[PDB]
């Protein structure tokens, strides 16, 4: 594709274009993921 | 300086005065949970 768009040359990005007029199951969701590690270690982080 | 059980231990002492005479104990200063392997220093 020599670095130009065309047939079978699609940019692997797509936009969202969020608007307040969409349906309930369409607005973006802010997501976080917390991962722990249950092993034998100095155990730096501990709860209250 | 000591390194045991995944902890680095540093004891320290200061005095204003070849090594002198007398007795003076060293008080604990810092403990650190680093957990590395130590073989040489500089």
């Amino acid at each position: 594709c020599n670095g130009v768009a065309g047939f079978n040359c699609y940019f692997p990005l797509r936009s969202y274009s969020f608007r307040p007029t969409y349906g309930v199951g369409h607005q973006p969701y802010r997501v976080v993921v917390l991962s722990f590690e249950l092993l034998h270690a100095p155990a730096t982080v501990c709860g209250p | 300086f000591k390194n045991i059980d995944g902890y680095f231990k540093i004891y320290s002492k200061h005095t204003p005065i070849d090594l002198p005479q007398g007795f003076s104990a060293l008080e604990p200063l810092v403990d650190l949970p680093i957990g590395i392997n130590i073989t040489r220093f500089q």
